[PDB]
Parts: structure tokens; C-alpha cells; sequence
């Protein structure tokens, strides 16, 4: 439910897109927040879950109150932070639209492709696990004769008795329940052996595309990116020109963050 | 291989001795009289009663509590029936019924905050535990219930441990945490005080050489096939068995008194055969019927006598 | 109440008599018996075996097949062996597993464009109750297998049934949208003529005045507590019981032959009075045990006539 | 995922917004569905789930692969109607733009929040149910009470021994079970009635819709809603010109299927 309340606070922003008609931008976002947070008021549909985190947290003696309130307030700065990030891509929009009717339309163009392909490369990496789909489909036949060996076993257990014959019959029991206490060893492997392919190429991925994300900073450490009027955003435009006085590092975890979340949500 | 429990009784490496089996047989008579035979070796025995009855008490007429208390006419035996242990082992029957390995710790802690009735189950029995090795007892007889299994109840708090440990590892990091943003004490020593007896006892458990399970069956089908699956589920969870004793046996004498004698030892001679061929690996001990008039601590001997050596007319 | 079987006897309504029980018992030798008894009132009766082991071959020491075959010895007596009934009723163990009421017809339409293995066992039981119907036998007495109960079985094509009902309301749809875009007919027939008997058979057995069900066990805890878990499970599928018959009962004469006589008729006695403290509102009838050299068409025989009339020496 | 190549496509289309450098613009759309049907070639993911209206068709003896081919083209329109969807709105904000650089900008006004409203209590339906909330906290002294009652036979059947006194521990199972089942049978009736009320809400809610939908195309059947040049969207102009030669009765259930599709997918 709360991808409802994105999409609505970005429909809003878009509909507030480019006006100057207001000094106050970011105020403009935080009447937004504010009708947000109103009609939530008695719409708050939420689904809280047991973690293993919390576990170690809650035996430390923390009031559980608190804990709650932690999580959400980190969740709700979450979203406000999100929001935040496309109001300043929104303002971005703008401006090369004016620029329509300049380096810095090259740097936008080019630090957007190059997030726009980590991402992709990140959400086609379960295309990338054909390395170990082969490795599956090679032990799907050891998988497959085993099973055949089940059936085969069952199916020869219905056939013999159990009251004349209980000896056998525990004896093949006995039997089944080994091979399928196998069958399962190894579906527990295969599982393990997925689980930490996929963690190893996930932090090799971070790795690369965080070394990626550096070498750009080198690159346009010292070229200003994003230049917008001062008295525009001017209640945040100190933190938002980190780099020789313009939008840069900021703007780039703008552009990455609000591209994972929507690929991650949607 | 041997119709005798010698096996358990020269084994002087035995600290755990669970004797369990489902149905209408009077295995608390056998394990008492299995007790009362070890205490003619050890130096200390206890016979725990986990069965609501009470059945120790009517064996050996005597009224027993919670806490260890002298048998009369013996002077190493002590009985225990404990109630609570029943009562804390029905409530892990949710654990018991999902019997996971990731989310049996999210409903513990789920029901610790909500009710708090499992900690203080695990408290319940690491008290238990705890008793019974303070009082230095050589040798432990549990009357396990016909419904139930509370053994495998010690390879649960794994998940505990783990949790524990990743406790410790965000020890370092919930600190600053706490100065950054600024009882908590009791809860971490009650589970640091709570953990080692419980270990101990699951390690011993687990290993073969200090811990056996005795199988308590009559000749019949219905428990016949319950003893297996009850050997098998054991065997699943890598617990030591090796004997079981078949009870209500009839053995007729060679005069050919009654006829219903004669058929109900077919039907036994049946039973046992099916028995032997399944269970070659096993102690097969045959325990006969007793007469009613014969009740109390007059047939714990009797069983003792004939748990020691093999009974043949 | 009353300790005999007569009820049965005398209801003529009766169509579909259901022997079933767990365990070691003999039920064979009961229910063959009580085939025998109904034989000498109804103008025809029907024995069939569900069980694997063949029982009722060597009861009447002659060979059956899937067929109803005249019995030697007897004019209105029919007997049948269905070790198909068996292999059917084991692939349904998923659909007994879950019990549930909309996504059983979901995994049956699933298996069938993938196996097809499930409609194949509708065919097969209505094939055998179209047999069994189109033989017109007065009474039909089923073996059922000491595991498993296909009985509920019945109650699943109801889906099946309210999927059928769907099928007709899109009929006329499907035919236009047909012509729009333009075997089938094979499959909707062989549902249409497999379902009528399905439905007879099923209504009947539901009818506690042409359905009945006879529970088999003996004097003891396990037997007894079996046959209480079945005689719930078969009423919470509205299914009538109003009989068990209790097996291997010794019964000693007052010269006192043998101690371990006594000693087995208290622990029956026991089982007995739990019985009927339990079972006030059923029909005890207690059937002795018979010598090892009585065996076949003379023990059932002997089964019968203590069926009809009470035993007690 | 299908909502991923649903934002690429967006996204595409925003990036082609206002550009009249080419006249064949559904064209333009039409390469955008061939890079996605390109892009998915290696990528077609999805996961088919077993209903119950498609077991009497395929007793019907229509070819597995015929219907399996029926919902993936069903499905494939189904996205490619509400692309061309927001491609028509794209186009409608390229038109007032160039007009804030005009009855149609009122009726656009209009529509959107009329259909904006009509969603919005759709939606809110769930916070509607209070007047089955109220009844469901009616029943919940009854529930409670009769559990608690479960509970009290529970521990008082715990108390009681099993084998010397089966006749007392049979009865209270019995009585457990009885009354066991009559709190599954209460919980199917609490749930039948809700999906009920549900359903018959929902119905009510469908058939106002509707009545606001018709009431708008009658206030506005015979007046211009949204006017654009003809050889801009000229291969499907007549189309979309159904009333009085204007983009009307197609732009409205343009705007209610995106604004749905939206807010349920969301
Ligand atoms: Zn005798």
C-alpha cells in the first residue's frame, strides 16, 4: 500500500513540475508528506512480520514500544527520502526542458545510462545463473533416477503384506524412509549451493558497480553536474552541492536509489 | 544375540536410561524393577516419573513428590514423580507439530513477548535438570509418557544458540548504539545461566555411551508396529536403542492345561518370530504374566530377578 | 442394549455392510461369519475383500477372483476379492491428505492433463459399483483394509459435481465463442454415465437405514483406543455405527484351570468395563476364542452362531 | 515483472513526449512493444496458477496449447491497451502544456476528477466496512468466550488420566471435538457472510460507476472533450473520434482502465 501513497506523492509532483509560482519547493513536498500522512491517518494497512534481527535487539532489554516506533519512523524517513530524490528529479526534468526551447545535459545523459545498465545487469543476473542452471540440469538426472528408485520401492512395498509379513515390510520401509532422508540431504544441498552462489555474485556485483560508482566520482569530481539557481532550493542546496558547487554525489545516490526502489517494488 | 538386560547393567558408562513404548503395557513395572536392579551395582539410582498416573507410587506403595525421596527397603534407590514436566512438555506441541528449523525461534520469541510461556518451560526443565545432577545420581530412569516425546525437545534451542550468537556479535554494535541514542540484565543472564545444564544434558543425551533407550512392548501387531515407528522416529533423531522387552507373555507348561493357553501362545509364537526376524540387532528380553494376587514390590523383584537372567519353564 | 448382532439380521433395509478395524484382530473370520448369518434370510449376499493378504480364500479354503464367484457349501453366498479396490484407493492419499474443499478439484484436473491418474480411479470404483449393482445383490459386506478408509472417498466428486454445473452454465457460451473462432465429447460422456452410480452409491452410504458399520477389536487400551478414534472419524463423516465386536476374549471356567487365565480375564474385564461405560448406546457382542485346530469353514460357522445368539459358558 | 517493461515503456513514452519530429507516432509505440517483446524473448518470465473456470474449458475439449496461447495474447493486448493508454494521455499533456505556453482543459479537469474520485472510494472501501466491523466485534464476545470455553475442557482433558479412566477422557475428546467444530463451522459463517456483504457492496459499487459514467457521456456526447490534430494520430483517429468527431467515450475508458490498472497493481 505504500507504493499507492509513492505514486500518488510523485503524481503530485509531477503536477507541480517546473512551477515557480512558489519560492517554497521543498515545503511544496512537505504539505505533500503532510496530506499523505493525513489520509493514512485512518488508512494505516500495515504488515509487521517476526526477523531474527529483532530477536537479539528485544533480549536486550529495549521497550518494545520503542522498537516499533524506531522502525517506522526509519521506514517513514525512507519514503520521504525517496520522495525528496524524484521532487529533485522532477526539478532536473525541468531543466533541461528549458534547456530544450551544456555539459551538464552530456554528464545527466551519461551518469543515467550508466545507472539505468548496472540495474538491468542486476535484474538479468537470474538470466546470468545459466553457470549453475547447467550444474542443475547435470544433477537432475541423479535427481530423477533416485526418485525412479522411490517409486520403485513404494510401489513394491504396496505390493507386499504387512501382518504375515512384518519383517519385510519394516525392512523396505526402513529402506524408503533412508532414501528419501537422502533425497531431502540433497535437495537441502543443491539449496545451500544456490543460496551461496547467489550471495557470492551479489557481492561481487556490489563490489564492481560500487567501484564503478567511484571511478565516475573521479571522473566528474571536479565538473559541475546539476546547476540550478540557489534560491530555488535553497533550504537544502548547501548539502546538495557536495562536489565544487554543484549537484553531484548527492544526485547520484538520488538517481541509483530511486531507480533500485522502483525496480525492486514494481 | 541375547534374551537378557545384562547389557545395561555392566555398563557402568550409563547415565540416562529412557524407558518408553505406547499402549496398555505395564512397562512402569519393568523400568522400576530395572531400577531396582541397578541399584544393586550403582551407588545412587533415580526412577523419574513423567506419566500423570502415578504408577511408581502404587508399585511401591508409597507416596512420592517433586524432589528426590528414599524408596523403603532400598537403600541407593530414590523416586521422583514430576508432574510439571508433562505440563511443560504439552505446551511445546506447536514446535512439535512444525518441527522447523528457521521459524520455531520467530514463534518462540512471538509467544515470549505476547505470553511468555515457552522461556519458562525451558526454565522449567533446566530446573528439573539441574536438581538432578545437584544431587550426583550415578544412574537416571525416565518414565516416558505413552503420548509424546519430550526427548527430542533438547535439539530445539539450537536456534536459541545461534540466536545468541549473533547477539554477541551485535554486542559491539547495539552499545554505541545505546550512547548514541541515550530489565535488560536479567533476561540475557537467565539465558546465560539457563544454556550450559541444558547442553550438557542434550550432549549426553546424544551420546551413545551414556544414554539408552529401552522398548516396552507386548506380542501383538497394534504394538508391535507402534514400537517400530516409535524405534524408527528414534533412530531419526540419532538416539541410542538397543533393548526392548515384550510383556503379558503366557508361556505354557507341557501339560497342555487349556486350550486358550495354547492358542494365545500360537498367536504370541507368531508375533515374537515376526519380532526376532525384524529385530536381530536388538536385546529381546521376555518378561511372562505375573498372577494378580502378585502385586507391589513382590513382582518388582520378580521382574528384576528375570531381567537379570532369561525366564523358560 | 443388547450383546448380539441381531439388529443387523433383522433390518432388512441394509445394503452396504461395512466391517472395518485396525490391528491384530480377526475381523475376516467376523465378517465372513456374518456374511454366513445374513446368507440364511436374504435371497443373495456379496462378500468383498479390500485387504491385500486375501483372507477370505482361505477362510472358505477355496480361490476368489475379481468376479462375484459362488461359495462351495452355500446357495445365496457370493464372494469377491478386489485387490484393484486397494490399488485406487492408495492414489487418492493426497487428495486424504489435504481434505479440503476447493483446490482438491484443482490438483485432480492438475494430475489429469499431467497423469490422468485420478479419473482413471473414478472409473475403476464405478466400474466395480456398477458390477456390484447390475448383480443385484441384497447385501454387500465390505472387507476394508485395516489402513486407509476409502469410504469418505464419495464425498469428494462433489466438486467434481459442482464443476459440472459450471461446465452447463458456460455451455451456452462456449458454443458461440466456438463458432467464432471455428475428443471433446468423449470425455463430458464419460463423466455423464459415471457420475449417476457414483451418486446412488454415495447417497446410499450416507443413509443410516441401508448403511452400516461394524467395528472389530479386542480387550485392550491400544485396540480400544484405535476403535475410538475410528468410530469419531467415521461420525464426523456422518456415517453410521451401531456394532463392534470384540475378539480373542478368553472366558475361563469356574474350575480355575490356569492362574494366567485369571490374570488375562482382569485385564479384559478392565477393557471391558471402559468399554461399555464408553459405548452405552452400542452393541457389545463378545466372541470368544477358538481352538488353533478350528480353523476355516467350521470356526466360521461357529463365528456365526455366536453372532446370532450370545456366548457365555 | 510485467510491470517493469510496463515503466520502461512509460518511461520510452515520456522520453517521446511532445515530439512531433515524427508524424507516425502509434508507429513510434508499435517499435517500442517490438524492443520489449525483443528484450523478453530471453527475459519471459511468468507463472501460470491452476483456476477453476479454465477446467470446464479444457473439458470442453479445447487443445491445452489453443488456451494456453488464448491467455498470453489475452494478456499481451491487455498491456498493450493500457500502453497505448498512457501513450494518448502522454500526448493530452503535450497539448495543454503547449496551451499554458479552452472548454477541453475544463473537461479534462473534470473527467480526471470525477474517475479520480470514483477510484479513491473504491479504495477505500475497505475503510467503508466499519458497518461489518461493527458486527464482526459483535461476534467477537461469542468467539471469545467459546474459546475460552475450548480451553477450559483442553486443560481440564490434560488433568484427567487416559488409562484407567478412558471413559471420562473419551467423553471430554468428544466433547472437545464437538465443539471444535462448531467454531470452524462459526468461522465459515463469519467468512461466507463477509465475502457476501463484500460482493454485493462491490456490485452496488460497479453499478453507480457506471451510472456517473453514463451521466458524463451524456452531459458531454455532443461536446469536444480532447481536440488534436488529425495526421498526428491519424491511424487511429477514426478510432478514437467516436462522439461528435473527438477523443471522448475511448478517453474515458482510457483514463478508468489506467487509473485502475494502477492502483491494483500498485
Ligand atoms: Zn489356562
Amino acid at each position: 500500500f505504500r507504493l499507492v501513497g509513492c505514486a500518488l506523492l510523485a503524481l503530485g509532483v509531477r503536477a507541480f513540475v517546473c512551477k515557480y509560482l512558489s519560492i517554497f519547493a521543498p515545503f511544496l513536498t512537505l504539505q505533500l508528506a503532510y496530506m499523505g500522512l493525513y489520509k493514512y491517518f485512518p488508512k494505516s494497512e500495515k504488515k509487521i512480520k517476526t526477523t531474527v534481527l529483532t530477536a537479539a535487539l528485544l533480549l536486550s532489554g529495549i521497550p518494545a514500544e520503542v522498537i516499533n516506533r524506531s522502525m517506522d519512523t526509519y521506514s517513514k524517513m525512507g519514503e520521504v527520502f525517496t520522495d525528496l530524490c524524484v521532487y529533485f528529479f522532477t526539478f532536473i526534468f525541468c531543466h533541461e526542458l528549458l534547456d530544450y526551447w551544456a555539459a551538464d545535459h552530456w554528464a545527466w545523459l551519461l551518469v543515467l545510462s550508466f545507472v539505468f545498465g548496472c540495474n538491468v545487469l542486476r535484474i538479468l543476473l537470474p538470466s546470468f545463473s545459466s553457470f549453475m542452471s547447467r550444474v542443475l540440469q547435470k544433477d537432475a538426472e541423479q535427481e530423477s533416477q533416485m526418485r525412479a528408485e522411490i517409486q520403485d520401492m513404494k510401489q513394491e512395498l504396496s505390493t507386499v503384506n504387512m501382518m504375515d509379513e512384518f519383517a519385510r515390510y519394516a525392512r523396505l520401509e526402513r529402506k524408503i524412509n533412508k532414501m528419501t532422508d537422502k533425497l531431502k540431504t540433497h535437495v537441502k544441498a543443491r539449496t545451500a549451493q544456490l543460496a551461496k552462489i547467489k550471495w557470492v555474485i551479489s557481492v561481487a556485483f556490489y563490489v564492481l558497480q560500487a567501484a564503478l560508482m567511484i571511478s565516475l566520482i573521479w571522473k566528474y569530481y571536479s565538473v559541475p553536474v546539476a546547476v540550478v539557481p540557489s534560491k530555488w532550493i535553497t533550504p537544502l542546496d548547501r548539502l546538495v552541492a557536495f562536489p565544487t558547487r554543484v549537484a553531484g554525489g548527492v544526485g547520484i545516490t538520488c538517481w541509483i536509489l530511486v531507480c533500485n526502489k522502483v525496480v525492486a517494488i514494481v | 544375540l541375547e534374551p537378557t538386560l545384562s547389557n545395561i547393567i555392566e555398563q557402568r558408562s550409563l547415565k540416562w536410561i529412557f524407558v518408553g513404548g505406547k499402549g496398555g503395557v505395564g512397562k512402569t513395572t519393568c523400568s522400576c524393577s530395572l531400577a531396582v536392579q541397578l541399584s544393586k551395582g550403582r551407588e545412587s539410582v533415580l526412577i523419574i516419573s513423567t506419566d500423570p498416573a502415578h504408577n511408581i507410587s502404587d508399585a511401591f506403595d508409597q507416596k512420592f513428590s517433586k524432589v528426590p525421596t528414599k524408596v523403603k527397603g532400598y537403600d541407593n534407590l530414590f523416586a521422583m514423580e514430576i508432574d510439571p514436566s508433562l505440563g511443560v512438555a504439552e505446551l511445546p506441541d506447536e514446535f512439535f507439530e512444525e518441527d522447523n528449523m528457521l521459524s520455531m525461534g520467530k514463534k518462540m520469541m512471538q509467544e515470549a513477548m505476547s505470553a511468555f510461556p515457552g522461556i519458562d518451560e525451558a526454565m522449567s526443565y533446566a530446573e528439573v535438570m539441574r536438581l538432578v545432577k545437584g544431587m550426583n545420581f550415578s544412574v537416571v530412569v525416565f518414565d516416558t509418557a505413552p503420548t509424546g516425546h519430550t526427548l527430542r525437545l533438547l535439539n530445539f534451542p539450537t536456534i536459541v544458540e545461534r540466536g545468541l550468537g549473533r547477539l554477541m556479535q551485535i554486542k559491539n554494535q547495539i552499545s554505541p548504539f545505546i550512547s548514541q541514542m541515550c530489565n535488560a540484565d536479567q533476561l540475557a543472564s537467565k539465558l546465560e545461566e539457563t544454556l550450559p545444564v541444558i547442553r550438557s544434558v542434550s550432549e549426553q543425551f546424544k551420546d551413545p555411551e551414556q544414554t539408552t533407550f529401552i522398548c516396552v512392548c507386548i506380542a501383538e501387531f497394534l504394538s508391535l508396529y507402534e514400537t517400530e515407528r516409535l524405534i524408527q522416529e528414534l533412530a531419526k533423531c540419532k538416539i541410542d536403542t538397543h533393548n526392548i522387552i515384550v510383556n503379558q507373555l503366557v508361556f505354557p507348561d507341557p501339560e497342555k492345561p487349556c486350550k486358550m493357553c495354547e492358542a494365545r501362545h500360537k498367536i504370541q509364537a507368531k508375533y515374537l518370530d515376526q519380532m526376532e526376524d525384524l529385530y536381530e540387532d536388538f536385546h529381546i528380553v521376555k518378561l511372562p504374566l505375573l498372577p494378580h494376587e502378585v502385586r507391589g514390590a513382590d513382582k518388582v523383584n520378580t521382574f528384576s530377578a528375570l531381567l537379570l537372567e532369561p525366564y523358560k519353564p
